[PDB]
């Protein structure tokens, strides 16, 4: 039928912060993954539960496309079972994830000479996120045994920080755009097929 | 005694340059937004420049925008204030103190309401 709007996800001018990650639902469409690999600006293109070279053979009930910016050296946290402040406090995949993780260096768009101000990550949380949970709160975080009463001060931390990407950062610190495609299989007819 | 000991400073002519720094004593800096403040002769301490915990966001008052650059090195627990194109009106004692983040992880100029541990500060004099 008609073709899945991957362009709107991958070529969006602006991306979300990882703590406030974006989700777009993809349904009732043909998903030609040749587009994606053919546009070889990708430095991460990996899948779980499916083979990356065989995507064009497959059908799913729904596909979800989550997207955000992190540092290059945090892309490794975007995977089932990983630990670290990104996997635990910002964006968590389930252990049984079926889908693909794609990432590419976005230094030319997302870094700014004054320091990018909008890309944030959560660095403190009372407990880990559940898979696909999204937390946008900005409550002062009680790191000690003294209650904070909503006021920032010693051991009473603001819970987000900015990456501050600048064009001159080394490559592990440069911004990467990330798209996580979830391949959902429910007891239902399948609405996202490739050119099998 | 939690404190941020200021260093650097001194006497320069108009158009001169200074770099102040302030090092955390009794705590570590990493998660805290820090401001630089200055107390000109007979005046209140005014915020001049602030930087968020990560270093990613900075803010400057009008009279120093374009001339001062704040930065930090969390591994050394130090914050810096590079001051260029100095003017007589920049003459003041300069101090560091923790400030609050804004809810978008930026920084505001006011020291924590609690905070009483100003240092000695460091003297800056700009004169002909
Ligand atoms: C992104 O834009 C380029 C240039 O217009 C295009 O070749 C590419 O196919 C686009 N990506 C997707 C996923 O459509």
């Amino acid at each position: 039928t008609n073709l899945c709007p991957f362009g709107e996800v991958f070529n969006a001018t602006r991306f979300a912060s990882v703590y406030a990650w974006n989700r777009k639902r993809i349904s009732n469409c043909v998903a030609d993954y040749s587009v994606l690999y053919n546009s070889a600006s990708f430095s991460t293109f990996k899948c779980y539960g499916v083979s990356p070279t065989k995507l064009n053979d497959l059908c799913f009930t729904n596909v979800y496309a989550d997207s955000f910016v992190i540092r290059g050296d945090e892309v490794r946290q975007i995977a089932p079972g990983q630990t670290g402040k990104i996997a635990d406090y910002n964006y968590k995949l389930p252990d049984d994830f079926t889908g693909c993780v794609i990432a590419w260096n976005s230094n030319n768009l997302d870094s700014k000479v004054g320091g990018n101000y909008n890309y944030l990550y959560r660095l403190f949380r009372k407990s880990n996120l559940k898979p696909f949970e999204r937390d946008i709160s900005t409550e002062i975080y009680q790191a000690g045994s003294t209650p904070c009463n909503g006021v920032e001060g010693f051991n009473c931390y603001f819970p987000l920080q900015s990456y501050g990407f600048q064009p001159t950062n080394g490559v592990g610190y440069q911004p990467y755009r990330v798209v996580v495609l979830s391949f959902e299989l429910l007891h239902a007819p399948a609405t996202v097929c490739g050119p099998k | 005694q939690v404190q941020l000991v200021e260093s650097g400073g001194g006497l320069v002519q108009p158009g001169g340059t200074l770099r102040l720094s302030c090092a955390a004593s009794g705590f570590t800096l990493d998660y805290y937004a820090i401001g630089w403040f200055r107390q000109a002769p007979g005046k209140e301490r005014e915020g001049v420049s602030c930087i968020s915990g990560s270093g990613g966001i900075t803010n400057y008052t009008d009279s120093v925008k374009g001339r001062f650059t704040i930065s930090r090195d969390n591994a050394k627990n130090t914050v810096y204030l590079q001051m260029n194109s100095l003017k007589p009106e920049d003459t003041a004692v300069y101090y560091c103190a923790p400030v609050s983040h804004t809810v978008v992880a930026g920084c505001a100029f006011e020291a924590w309401t609690d905070f009483g541990s100003w240092g000695q500060g460091t003297q800056v004099t700009v004169s002909s």
